[PDB]
């Protein structure tokens, strides 16, 4: 596992051409996050 | 030491961490090739994870960060798809789930997108999708994603070229 930059707790990752693509994040410690809910799920096929 | 809770469909818990998922559901420029072609979910449950030590463990985190930027955890709901997503709501993450591959380091990510997160269930890039039939767009398989709780901190900004 890495770490994040100095003075720094995360990583942002923010799309800069898909103007619709929303950000993704990326920590360096398993203790920063909780697994807070379990969704179980499909996909649908389009109509 | 977890236990899992159902939510019912009429809780207004059950009906907003749906409204998140389906909410954030995007087009992606692989055109469905590792998460499926779909526009929305059915949701056949969401439960609850319970667990004093892993909750704990974060909430100690949590405080720590907190203090090393101006008071602010910067606290995020985010998603998470991963093949290993029953070692996780026991266990919690750790180092074995850094994406070495991942374009920011080999660290655990996370998704605003529901669908992006859906891109990992079955896999780096879907890998060969379901188990039942290897199909990364099957409309028939569950598929599990999390939606996690994340102490950000002091984030630092990356542009991607995405
Ligand atoms: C060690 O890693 C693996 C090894 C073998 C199989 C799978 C994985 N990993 C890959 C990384 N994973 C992931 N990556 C991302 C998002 C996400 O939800 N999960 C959403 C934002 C963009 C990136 C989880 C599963
Ligand atoms: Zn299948």
């Amino acid at each position: 596992m890495a770490h994040s930059p100095p003075g720094h707790h995360s990583v942002t990752g923010r799309p800069s051409v898909n103007g619709l693509a929303l950000a993704e994040y990326v920590i360096y410690r398993g203790e920063q996050a909780y697994p807070e809910y379990l969704i179980t799920y499909q996909i649908m096929r389009p109509e | 030491g977890t236990i899992l809770i159902d939510l019912s469909p009429d809780d207004k818990e059950f009906q907003s961490v749906e409204e998140e998922m389906q909410s954030t559901v995007r087009e992606h420029r692989d055109g469905g090739h590792a998460g499926g072609i779909f526009n929305r979910y059915n949701i056949l449950k969401i439960q609850k994870v319970c667990n004093k030590k892993l909750w704990e463990r974060y909430t100690h985190r949590r405080k720590e960060v907190s203090e090393e930027n101006h008071n602010h955890a910067n606290e995020r709901m985010l998603f998470h798809g991963s093949p290993f997503v029953n070692a996780i709501i026991h266990k919690g993450f750790d180092e074995r789930h850094a994406y070495i591959g991942g374009m920011f380091g080999a660290g655990i990510y996370f998704a605003e997108n529901s669908s992006k997160s859906n891109q990992y269930v079955y896999g780096i890039g879907g890998g060969t999708g379901c188990p039942v039939h290897k199909d990364r767009s099957c409309y028939i398989c569950h598929r599990q994603l999390l939606f996690c709780r994340v102490t950000l901190g002091k984030s630092f900004l990356q542009f991607s070229a995405m």
